[PDB]
């Protein structure tokens, strides 16, 4: 059941990730456009870190 | 435009501060459920994430300030 908790906390973290991407898109101008390579790299780097955590939780 | 709106910029900073706070919280719970190098990787990913979110937050706040600065530097007098 300590495995269930970790999996759940992970799903929870993944929802956060998604909520952040929706906000990065809404604040896209900060990176000079939501489609700017500056924006997409921010997102890509964001995913790399969540992926690490997600992996080790599963 | 967003980046000419000190108030919108400072609102979004808010949202990013809340995300930082959320992810900090979920990291502590998650680290707790974890009960040493796999631990390092997770700790690191968590910090990286929280730092990125701090940056956007500090960036938006700095920019909101500087925009107000550009305005007052060209009205005073």
């Amino acid at each position: 059941a300590h495995g269930a908790m970790i999996r759940a906390q992970a799903g929870l973290l993944e929802a956060e990730h998604q909520a952040i991407v929706r906000d990065v898109l809404a604040a896209g101008d900060f990176w000079g456009g939501a489609g700017s390579v500056a924006c997409q790299e921010f997102i890509t780097q964001l995913g790399r870190n969540f992926q690490v955590i997600y992996e080790q939780a599963n | 435009r967003f980046m000419t709106d000190p108030h919108a910029m400072r609102d979004m900073a808010g949202r990013f501060e809340v995300h930082a706070q959320t992810v900090e919280d979920e990291a502590r719970r998650m680290w707790a459920s974890a009960q040493l190098d796999t631990m390092a990787q997770m700790n690191q990913a968590f910090r990286n994430i929280v730092n990125m979110l701090h940056g956007v937050r500090d960036g938006l706040v700095r920019d909101a300030n500087n925009y107000e600065q550009q305005e007052q530097a060209s009205q005073q007098i």
